[PDB]
C-alpha cells in the first residue's frame, strides 16, 4: 500500500513534503502453551506512516 | 453447562447452536419490544448490555456462564435466591 | 508417541497426550454416548482440536453434587 | 510415601495421596493454565490445604454437557 500511495495521484504533491515509511511494531506474546512447545511468539504490526 | 446432546462427542466442546438460538431469539424479542416501548413513550430497556451478553456468551468469547437446557431450567432452593448484575442489567425475556 | 493410554478391552480409557503445548488427559467410557472427562487440549478422533479446557461429557445425565456448596 | 503418581514427561499426572485423613486424587494436565480435576483433600504445591471436595479447574472453558439433563 505504500508503493500504491507513492503511485497514487491523489497524494502526488503532498508526500514529497514529508516522510512516507512503513512503521513496524513487534511486541511479545504470552502464550504459555506454545512456550511448552518451545515456540516463543511475537505480534508484528505494520502500517504506512506519514510524518 | 448444557443439557444438549452431542452424540458420541461428535462436535466442538462448545457447540451451542441451540443455546445461541435461545440467546439470539431473546435479544431479538428484547429489541422488538424496545422499539414498542419507544413508540409508546415508555422507558426503554437496556438493549446495549444484553447485546454485549450475546457477544460474550456466543461461543464464550468472554468469560461468562451459559446455562442451556432444551427442556427447561429450574433454579430452586428453600432459602433465598439472588439474581444480581453488579454493573449492568438483568434481563428476563420470555 | 507422546500419548500414554491405559485402555481396557471395553474401551475404558485413561489417555494422556504428552505433545508439548497440546497436552490433554482423556478419561472416557463407552457407556452413555461416550461418557468422558476431557482435560486440556481436547482433540476429536481425527486429532483435530475440538475444545480447550475441561469437558465433562455424556449422553446421559450429569449430576454435580457437593454436600457443602457448589461454586 | 503415601503418594502414587502416574506422571508423564509432559506433566500429565494422576496423583493419589494416601495420607490417611488427607487423601486426594489429582488429575492434572499442563494445558490451559493447569486443567485439573482435584478430588478430596486438595493441596497446593506446598502441600497446604487449598480446598476440600471436587474441583474441575481450568484457565480455558469448562463444558458440562449431559444429553439427558444436568442436576
Amino acid at each position: 500500500v505504500r508503493k500504491m500511495l507513492m503511485t497514487l495521484p491523489a497524494l502526488k504533491h503532498i508526500l514529497p513534503h514529508g516522510k512516507l515509511t512503513t512503521k513496524i511494531r513487534s511486541i511479545g506474546v504470552n502464550n504459555s502453551n506454545q512456550r511448552r512447545a518451545g515456540v516463543i511468539q511475537k505480534q508484528v504490526g505494520a502500517a504506512v506512516f506519514f510524518e | 453447562i448444557s443439557a444438549d446432546m452431542q452424540p458420541q462427542a461428535q462436535g466442538k466442546m462448545l457447540d451451542m447452536d441451540e443455546a445461541i438460538r435461545q440467546l439470539e431469539q431473546a435479544l431479538s424479542l428484547a429489541r422488538s419490544m424496545a422499539k414498542a416501548a419507544t413508540a409508546a413513550n415508555a422507558t426503554q430497556g437496556d438493549i446495549s448490555c444484553q447485546q454485549r451478553l450475546n457477544a460474550s456468551l456466543t461461543d464464550l468469547t468472554a468469560p461468562g456462564m451459559l446455562l442451556h437446557a432444551p427442556d427447561g431450567i429450574g433454579m430452586v432452593s428453600a432459602r433465598a435466591l439472588r439474581i444480581a448484575s453488579g454493573s449492568e442489567s438483568v434481563g428476563i425475556m420470555s | 508417541g507422546t500419548r500414554n493410554v491405559i485402555r481396557t478391552p471395553a474401551n475404558n480409557k485413561l489417555r494422556m497426550e504428552d505433545k508439548r503445548g497440546e497436552e490433554h488427559i482423556k478419561l472416557s467410557t463407552e457407556y452413555g454416548g461416550k461418557t468422558q472427562l476431557n482435560l486440556g487440549h481436547n482433540v476429536d478422533a481425527s486429532r483435530e482440536l475440538r475444545g480447550e479446557g475441561a469437558e465433562l461429557r455424556t449422553d446421559d445425565w450429569i449430576s454435580i453434587r457437593g454436600g457443602k456448596g457448589i461454586f
